[PDB]
């Protein structure tokens, strides 16, 4: 019955910048807003309780402030381990207790090419009856790639899949894993399999390839 | 050390119950509420009800309430959420957390969390593959064919010790089973100075954990 409203929906800064996220209230909450961090595929972490106390195992450079219907928390100096989903979270209109509903935060850094590698189907695999192909992209910026298969130089389509790694907490890049799967039928009518690579950094496309006997 | 763990993942058929743990350490047990809350697939964070394990008061959200009940038992210092008939829309992930009750209230400390899977599909253990290529050489292990998605890998050299240089993808359905990949980079050097001719990798999974060689070319 009370709406949090956070902003901005998701943020891009560099290591040693200022994040400034804000949380608005629907009604007076007085003091009564907490504050989590959520890295993905883990759970929430409490950052600031009762609207500006830092709980304690915290870093320092994490702050909140606010009263009412207008908070804010604030990074002083962007850390390359922070990108994580913030969420404020309301305590005095119970029930329900209502979150806010979350800023992205992501790490910029400088431009990198990234690493490519190609692994040929095991023999093991094999006489199971399907074949497939792995292509594999390390320690890239920015996230934005585009990976291609090629079968006798013949684009693929509709037959593959691939994910995304989370940011390093070092570094701040991005791999890749991309998997084309066939018949071990169809892997055995052609002989060249290649996965091309597509990135900012890279002046011109690169390919990995090799064939079927070696 | 205040530690809060939760069962494992589950798969379930429409229209079958279930419950889920939440068992709580390093604390007296009753002298704190807990909550649960439930994030859909790629969404947000929705508070789902109370327990206070004292006394066994419990409060739940306008829109959970009916079709979820919570529970506890301080004997065993456990809390507990369960479904009578599980739905499609259940499907999602869901976080038990430590509440305090005084002054202005906060979740302070979390559980891992419980991923709930509804489908009409059946449980089944990961089957591993090596990937070797056809100054530092990389090589990488493909599990398939397994559901829920909940899978973890490990890598260790010959003499059982440890490799560090790991690498984690997310996971992808296909036909209503996950596949995933992990990839190792060893230095050049020590791989031709060496009498060491494979790895081991090792993947970790509710319904069977399995090891598989990994060839150094
Ligand atoms: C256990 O083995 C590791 C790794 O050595 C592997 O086996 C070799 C025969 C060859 O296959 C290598 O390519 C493999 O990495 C040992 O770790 C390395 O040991 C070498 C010894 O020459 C050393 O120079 C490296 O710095 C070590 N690297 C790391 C990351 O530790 C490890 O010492 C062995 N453990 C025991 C208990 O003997």
């Amino acid at each position: 019955d009370i709406q949090m409203t956070q902003s901005p929906s998701s943020l891009s800064a560099s290591v040693g910048d200022r994040v400034t996220i804000t949380c608005r209230a629907s009604q007076s909450i007085s003091s009564y807003l907490n504050w989590y961090q959520q890295k993905p595929g883990k759970a929430p972490k409490l950052l600031i309780y009762a609207a500006s106390s830092l709980q304690s195992g915290v870093p320092s450079r994490f702050s909140g402030s606010g009263s009412g219907t207008d908070f804010t928390l604030t990074i002083s100096s962007l850390q390359p381990e922070d990108f994580a989903t913030y969420y404020c979270q309301q305590s005095y209109s119970t029930p329900p207790h209502t979150f806010g509903q979350g800023t992205k935060v992501e790490i910029k850094r400088t431009v990198a090419a990234p690493s490519v590698f190609i692994f040929p189907p095991s023999d093991e695999q094999l006489k199971s009856g399907t074949a497939s192909v792995v292509c594999l992209l390390n320690n890239f910026y920015p996230r934005e790639a585009k990976v291609q298969w090629k079968v006798d130089n013949a684009l693929q389509s509709g037959n593959s899949q691939e994910s995304v790694t989370e940011q390093d907490s070092k570094d701040s890049t991005y791999s890749l894993s991309s998997t084309l799967t066939l018949s071990k039928a169809d892997y055995e009518k052609h002989k060249v399999y290649a996965c091309e690579v597509t990135h900012q950094g890279l002046s011109s496309p690169v390919t990995k390839s090799f064939n079927r006997g070696e | 050390e205040v530690q809060l763990v939760q069962s494992g993942a589950e798969v379930k058929k429409p229209g079958e119950s279930l419950r889920i743990s939440c068992k709580g350490s390093g604390y007296s047990f009753t002298s704190y509420w807990i909550t649960w809350v439930r994030q859909m697939p790629g969404k947000g964070l929705e508070w789902m009800g109370r327990i206070d394990p004292s006394d066994s008061y419990t409060n739940y959200s306008p829109s959970f309430q009916g079709h979820v009940t919570i529970s506890a038992d301080k004997s065993i210092s456990t809390a507990y959420l369960q479904w009578s008939s599980l739905k499609a829309s259940d499907t999602a992930m869901y976080y038990c957390a430590r509440e305090q009750w005084l002054g202005i209230k906060n979740f302070d400390y979390w559980g891992q969390g419980t991923l709930v899977t509804v489908s009409s599909g059946s449980a089944s253990a990961p089957t591993l593959f090596p990937l070797v290529s056809c100054s530092s050489v990389a090589v990488g292990c493909l599990a398939q064919d397994f559901l829920p998605d909940s899978i973890t890998f490990s890598w260790k050299y010959k003499n059982n010790s440890d490799i560090s240089s790991t690498r984690g993808f997310p996971s992808v359905l296909r036909g209503g089973k996950y596949a995933a990949t992990s990839q190792v980079l060893l230095p050049s050097k020590d791989v031709m100075q060496g009498t060491d001719e494979h790895v081991v990798c090792k993947v970790q999974h509710p319904n069977g954990n399995k090891e598989k060689n990994v060839p150094l070319p």
